């Protein structure tokens, strides 16, 4: 009897949420399903315990603030948040969301998607990304494990802990050396540069995801950034000097420029069974030069997606997203305060 | 998980009209 424990750790979410079952874990959160005794349906709950780490505090604050503000059919919402009644007592945060049945990472282990499924999932990814980008936000960490899916083929983007307002002058080292579960979906410029990131980094990630839906293998795996870059060069071919002028560190640029020449591999040789229209769009997303990648609006208008194209039903944000202040240089104690404030509206009897 | 055809999805159904 008492607070339920899952896979060793307490999920202090009762009495409202009970009968917990493990779903899975990311690098930061443990996720369970739970029965909501108020609305009489099962929900998802992610427990994070961020407060001893400034970067984990950043993730928690960003994800909560952004997801509470955003409202879109292809983006996961937050319905409730549970945490302690005082800042001193607060060690954990529980984010309650609609329960989705699986994620694309899990599904691709089990099956090869038909072209019809690929097309509709890609449409939804881009429709959701259009909304994100319209708020002047970069997700920065799109990957199969954060594309949530149901049996009805509904897709929702989640996992906004790395999302940032677009700012090409913002110089945030930290990102390059911070642990994440996978780097295989990262654009080349963000494996090397600590500033100048644009929306095109997310288009690169979507390209990687499309390629992986076509083949059920990651397109650019690797043990680390140099190995990954060799995988990229081995498919796209050697970048031109102008392609590589987007790389800031001159010794990194010179290293890349000195590598043995590689020819481009035609997409239909890598993916001989793929829809030619899908490959055309893929080709336009996976360009080394960030400025030359298709952007989200023109991508939605690509012929591959024609059956789903409708600019009258692809909502955008009402305004750019804004953080009150730059989170990067705030101490974890200040971030904890901001998290406490942002979650206050969900306290019982607020 | 067994996926239904995309045409059964609500957003797809809106597009089919
Ligand atoms: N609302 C949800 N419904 C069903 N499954 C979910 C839901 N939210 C998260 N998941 C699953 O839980 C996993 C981890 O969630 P996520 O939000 O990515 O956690 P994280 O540890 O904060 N970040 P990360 O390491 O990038 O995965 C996902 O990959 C999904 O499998």
């Amino acid at each position: 009897a008492g607070p339920e424990m899952v896979r060793g750790q307490v999920f202090d979410v009762g009495p409202r949420y009970t009968n917990l079952s493990y779903i899975g874990e990311g690098a930061y959160g443990m996720v369970c399903s739970a029965y909501d005794n108020v609305n009489k349906v099962r929900v998802a709950i992610k427990k994070i315990s961020p407060f001893e780490h400034q970067t984990y505090c950043q993730r928690t604050l960003r994800e909560i603030k952004i997801l509470l503000r955003f409202r879109h059919e292809n983006i996961i919402g937050i319905n409730d948040i549970i945490r302690a009644p005082t800042i001193e007592q607060m060690k954990d945060v529980y984010i309650v969301q609609d329960l989705m049945e699986t994620d694309l990472y899990k599904l691709l282990k089990t099956q090869h998607l038909s072209n019809d499924h690929i097309c509709y999932f890609l449409y939804q990814i881009l429709r959701g990304l259009k909304y994100i980008h319209s708020a002047n936000v970069l997700h920065r960490d799109l990957k199969p494990s954060n594309l949530l899916l149901n049996t009805t083929c509904d897709l929702k983007i989640c996992d906004f802990g790395l999302a940032r307002v677009a700012d090409p002058d913002h110089d945030h080292t930290g990102f390059l050396t911070e642990y994440v579960a996978t780097r295989w979906y990262r654009a080349p410029e963000i494996m090397l540069n600590s500033k100048g990131y644009t929306k095109s980094i997310d288009i690169w990630s979507v390209g990687c995801i499309l390629a992986e839906m076509l083949s059920n293998r990651p397109i650019f795996p690797g043990k680390h950034y140099l190995d990954q870059l060799n995988h990229i060069l081995g498919i796209l071919g050697s970048p031109s000097q102008e392609d590589l002028n987007c790389i800031i560190n001159l010794k990194a640029r010179n290293y890349l420029l000195s590598l043995p020449h590689k020819n481009k591999v035609p997409w239909n040789r890598l993916f001989p069974n793929a829809d030619s229209k899908a490959l055309d769009l893929l080709d336009k997303m996976l360009t080394f030069n960030p400025h030359k990648r298709i952007e989200v609006e023109q991508a939605l208008a690509h012929p591959y997606l024609e059956q789903y194209y409708d600019p009258s039903d692809e909502p955008i944000a009402e305004a750019p997203f804004k953080f009150d202040m730059e989170l990067d240089d705030l101490p974890k104690e200040k971030l904890k305060e901001l998290i406490f404030e942002e979650t206050a509206r969900f306290q019982p009897g607020y | 998980m067994k996926l239904s055809p995309p045409s059964k999805s609500r957003l797809a159904r809106r597009r089919a009209l």
